[PDB]
């Protein structure tokens, strides 16, 4: 038919690279772009390394910088492959790091290394080493009230009981965060709430509430006990489709 | 027979076609009216017919100066001229079908001309212009199967179907649009002097037996050009 | 190209814009091949926007 | 009787078209499987004309 | 593992950048870019100053991918503006100009370089791949 | 001569070529007036406009400035074809058959990795 | 500069300009063409 | 819009003046735009995604 | 090959050569080859040609 796909393209262009024209080819990516800068890299494929070597390994006046995380490989239903990262890693002299974080405020980056420093080798992989993060100076005046009393950067909710199923934690979480949300709309309507950077501040919008999920049940989950609320929510990874209302 | 013709909105087309692209001052080649032929898809049949019948059309003798196609050379001629007519004041289908009727008997025979309002422009394809003895002309083509008999395309009848098809304001507007580029091109116009008439070609109605059948020749009124000029001027 | 041909003779036949509109303004900014928008590479400059051209609020040109 | 009518002619053509055939061959298929699988209407003759235009010049270019 | 500073950072062969979350990995995209575009750095300097069409910038998703192209525009505007101006309110501006040698020239090159930025050559991996089998149909061996 | 007019807008120099068509008259009537134009909404507009003016615009032709210089090619030097041999259509159908000649010789051998694995010469067309 | 002379049309409105072109036509039509050096030298003492 | 050169075309290689190519076309039409407007001047865009309700923008012209 | 044989035939004609029109507008063209331009220039001796460019700018802004 002449058609093609994805997967269908990186599997051309990767057997037009091993190919035996696939070297002029390489020379006309090469020139084309002399430095190329592949951001997310801790997902990577075996065809995507294997073209990237093969493209900006070993040429002169041809730079290539890779800058990734491998804590954050989550794409392996994908495709994506921790272990040829590692590869990669080991193929590659130089290493370069980033210190402090500039995203949360300090209470969170202390709870997430305090959370991570419980075992060793917390991510049960040697390549994968965690160290502590140091927050930024800019970042230090960042607080959220409720109710004037200033929240812990990080709450966990402990169900109670003995044995729980899955179903049942499932409904009773649902029920608890719809709760928590209302309660937090409610205080930030009437001003209280307020996320403050120093003296500055503003009230908690629908909007800045975030609720990650893994699957799609799960967001259905979580939206149907939210609307029981009368509170408006909307799910980003909705793919169903228009004609099925 | 060329009575019996297809005929239809691409036969029509494809006659006119012919003519498009024919050169008067060669006899026909059979050759080419086979290609035509072929291109049109109709049957190889007609070739030797057809190709005869082309020629009928281009000796057939005209209004009495009796000039013939064949006799026009390519500097005397101009195919398919496109003219562009602006049109000020608004048409008021009454306001001139008063006057056409004033002077053509044709628009008194007929019921009054209906139509919308319109300002702005008006378009046109004339079929050819030609010039002779310092004298121009109007010719337009028609393919129109006015009867199966010969006796339909006299000169009765062929006034009628005029009637029929109001074709009258189309041979005045024609008139009035080369009126309008002869004054504009021709240093000193004068519109009896130069002007010769109009006439339609029924192709169909050409046989080498009857010179009348087939032609038809009329010259508008001088008077109404000039009022029809003024009426579309202003 | 033009400029560049031997046997030719040119005459200029323009037209002035008034800057009565934003659209004019912009126009006869192109049409006198003068520049009117202020970097403010002076602290003086910077400072003051008097330097620039007044802009009608009612004024919906573009 | 006129499905099968329909079905009969879409094989005899599905053998016809198979084979490669120079370009003077190509000239009058079109025109017949026109004429043998439509019946033209005031309003397709334009666009049936427009196909053995279009089809008759890239053979003639070709040719 | 060395910490990281965007301007000594050398251009040159291989380079591994890793460092945990919120750290600021997609904000060095943006120096980096700036670097290459006015040749910055000396001897971690890249030999030849590069244009918009050279550098190439592959993301994972699309709205990642609109978004940078984005704060590239924006952050090669302020520049030029800094250039033009000779001071700068952000630290980073600050050491840029501090290192940029002539700043007129600069200035100039940022200004081609932001007209020329519907041209950039921000991709995803996807997208590279079919581009450059689009682009060179002829060495791959596929169609056009 | 070739004289070049200026205008940062249009309808001076429409209103130009007006005065010029006006001033000098050609003297046989069924000359047709050349105008170049490379759209035919230029056409159309130039017609509505001439037609508004003088009352009747006709025989204007208007050709590209390819068919032009062709056609000033024909009048000028004798022995040259109605059209040219050499266009983008035929060069098609021509190349088509001289490529698989030429797939031996050695300048051509990237053209062979190209032209290899091509069934129904979709590649080579 | 060339204000003076015919070839120059530019006025403040079309019709200035149709009737500046209109009186001076022959006279602009029977100057001979002006040699490229010159042409070069007024669009130089127009910059 | 952007329509670019075959990839083995020679002349954009070692292009002169006179070559022309889509980007600089379109580049021109919209100065023509801008210019032959005598009294009014629109200019529309997309800027959030109906959809996902993300951030679009317009064109380096606009 | 025909160009330069075609802008040297005028080049030395004595005369108008027959046949060609009176005079040739060209409006609305704002981009030409520069062969066509060295063909116009090389015809505009025996014919005058009109070339109506709408030119944004009043000074000379190229180069
Ligand atoms: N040098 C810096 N100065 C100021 N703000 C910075 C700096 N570096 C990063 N930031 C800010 O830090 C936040 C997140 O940075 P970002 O570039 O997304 O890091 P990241 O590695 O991409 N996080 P992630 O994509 O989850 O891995 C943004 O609000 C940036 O503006």
């Amino acid at each position: 038919r002449g058609e093609l796909g994805f997967d269908d393209m990186l599997s051309r262009l990767d057997s037009a690279l091993r190919s035996e024209s696939g070297e002029v080819l390489a020379a006309a990516i090469r020139t084309r772009f002399p430095v190329a800068m592949i951001d997310e890299f801790q997902d990577t494929d075996p065809q995507q390394y294997r073209i990237f070597r093969r493209i900006w390994h070993h040429q002169p006046e041809t730079a290539l910088l890779l800058i990734g995380d491998p804590k954050q490989a989550i794409y392996a239903f994908r495709g994506a492959d921790i272990f040829t990262y590692m590869k990669a890693r080991s193929e590659v002299h130089a290493h370069y790091t980033l210190d402090t974080n500039w995203r949360s405020a300090p209470g969170m980056v202390n709870s997430v290394n305090k959370l991570f420093s419980q075992t060793d080798d917390a991510f049960m992989f040697r390549e994968i080493p965690f160290i502590p993060v140091k927050s930024a100076g800019k970042n230090q005046a960042l607080r959220f009230v409720f109710k004037g009393e200033t929240q812990p950067a990080m709450k966990m909710w402990l169900m109670e009981g003995e044995s729980c199923g899955v179903g049942d934690y499932q409904s009773t979480m649902a029920q608890v965060c719809a709760a928590q949300i209302r309660d937090w709309l409610q205080a930030g309507q009437r001003g209280e709430a307020l996320l403050m950077n120093g003296d500055d501040a503003r009230p908690v919008r629908a909007s800045d509430i975030s609720v990650l999920v893994r699957s799609r049940q799960e967001a259905a989950q979580v939206r149907d006990a939210l609307t029981l609320l009368e509170i408006p929510s909307v799910y980003l990874s909705n793919r169903d489709s228009v004609f099925e209302t | 027979t060329p009575h019996q013709f297809p005929r239809g909105a691409s036969p029509g087309t494809f006659l006119h076609s012919l003519f498009e692209d024919l050169d008067f001052t060669q006899p026909v080649d059979p050759n080419w009216v086979r290609e035509k032929l072929e291109l049109g898809g109709f049957e190889s049949q007609w070739e030797p017919v057809l190709t005869e019948w082309i020629t009928a059309v281009l000796q057939a003798p005209l209004n009495e100066t009796g000039v013939s196609l064949s006799q026009l050379s390519a500097r005397n001629k101009q195919v398919e001229m496109e003219f562009y007519l602006p049109i000020s004041e608004p048409l008021i289908a009454s306001q001139l079908d008063t006057l056409i009727r004033q002077f053509d008997p044709l628009s008194a025979g007929c019921p009054p001309l209906e139509f919308m309002q319109v300002r702005g422009m008006l378009k046109g394809f004339i079929d050819l212009v030609f010039r002779h003895e310092g004298r121009y002309y109007l010719l337009a083509y028609k393919s129109n199967w006015l009867g199966e008999d010969s006796s339909a395309y006299t000169q009765q009848a062929m006034a009628a179907a005029m009637q029929a098809h109001r074709y009258d304001l189309q041979y005045q507007l024609y008139t009035l649009a080369l009126h309008r580029y002869l004054r504009h091109r021709i240093a000193d116009y004068d519109y009896e002097h130069h002007f010769g008439g109009v006439i339609y070609l029924f192709l169909r109605g050409v046989d080498k037996e009857h010179p009348q059948q087939g032609i038809y020749t009329t010259r508008p009124n001088a008077g109404l050009i000039a009022l029809m000029d003024e009426m579309f001027a202003g | 190209l033009l400029s560049d041909l031997e046997s030719s003779q040119e005459l200029d036949a323009f037209v002035d814009v008034t800057p009565d509109n934003l659209l004019h303004n912009i126009q006869s900014d192109i049409l006198e091949l003068e520049n009117r928008a202020v970097a403010g590479v002076n602290i003086e400059e910077f400072s003051r926007s008097d330097n620039k051209r007044p802009l009608d609020p009612l004024d919906s040109s573009i | 009787g006129h499905l099968a009518s329909l079905l009969m002619q879409l094989n005899i053509w599905r053998r016809g078209l198979a084979q490669e055939r120079p370009l003077e061959e190509w000239l009058p298929v079109c025109r017949d499987m026109l004429n043998a699988f439509f019946l033209p209407d005031a309003e397709t003759e334009a666009a049936m004309t427009l196909i053995e235009q279009q089809w008759q010049a890239i053979i003639a270019e070709g040719l | 593992a060395e910490t990281l500073d965007p301007l000594r950072l050398p251009l040159q062969g291989e380079r591994l950048i890793e460092a945990s979350a919120g750290t600021g990995k997609t904000f060095t995209i943006a120096a980096l870019y700036l670097r290459l575009l006015l040749g910055l750095g000396g001897s971690a300097a890249f030999p030849r100053p590069l244009t918009v069409e050279e550098l190439l910038v592959v993301t994972f998703t699309e709205a990642a991918t609109a978004e940078l192209r984005g704060r590239i525009r924006s952050n090669i505007h302020e520049l030029r503006i800094a250039c033009l101006r000779e001071t700068t309110d952000n630290p980073l501006y600050e050491r840029l100009l501090e290192e940029i040698d002539d700043k007129a020239q600069a200035a100039q090159w940022l200004l081609l370089a932001e007209r020329q930025m519907d041209e950039a050559a921000v991709f995803t991996i996807h997208g590279f791949c079919q581009r450059m089998l689009n682009l060179n149909a002829f060495e791959s061996g596929m169609l056009f | 001569m070739l004289r070049v007019y200026h205008s940062n807008r249009l309808d001076v120099l429409e209103a130009l070529m007006e005065f010029i068509v006006e001033r000098e008259r050609l003297d046989d009537p069924f000359e047709p007036e050349m105008i170049l134009v490379q759209s035919t909404g230029m056409a159309q507009w130039l017609q509505m406009t001439l037609s508004q003016k003088f009352g009747i615009a006709a025989n204007i032709d208007f050709p590209l400035p390819a068919s032009f210089i062709w056609d000033m090619f024909v009048r000028v030097l004798p022995e040259i074809p109605k059209e040219s041999a050499f266009n983008k259509q035929s060069m098609s159908w021509k190349l088509m058959t001289l490529l698989p000649q030429l797939l031996e010789r050695e300048d051509f051998t990237l053209l062979r990795h190209y032209l290899t694995d091509d069934s129904d010469k979709r590649k080579l067309f | 500069y060339g204000a003076d002379d015919p070839r120059r049309c530019s006025g403040n409105s079309v019709s200035e300009v149709l009737d500046k072109f209109r009186k001076n036509y022959d006279l602009i039509m029977s100057l001979p063409q002006e040699t490229k050096e010159e042409k070069e030298f007024r669009h130089c003492i127009w910059l | 819009r952007q329509l670019a050169p075959l990839g083995f075309d020679l002349m954009s290689q070692k292009p002169k003046r006179g070559d022309r190519s889509r980007r600089d076309d379109d580049r021109y039409l919209f100065l023509e735009a801008l210019i032959s407007a005598q009294q009014k001047l629109y200019i529309s865009y997309i800027g959030r995604s109906i959809q996902d309700n993300s951030e679009r923008f317009p064109s380096v012209l606009v | 090959n025909l160009y330069q044989r075609f802008i040297e035939t005028l080049e030395s004609a004595t005369t108008c050569p027959p046949g060609l029109p009176s005079r040739v507008f060209i409006c609305g063209i704002s981009a030409l080859p520069p062969v066509y331009l060295q063909a116009l220039q090389a015809l505009g001796k025996h014919i005058e040609i009109h070339l109506l460019f709408t030119n944004p700018c009043r000074y000379y802004w190229g180069d």
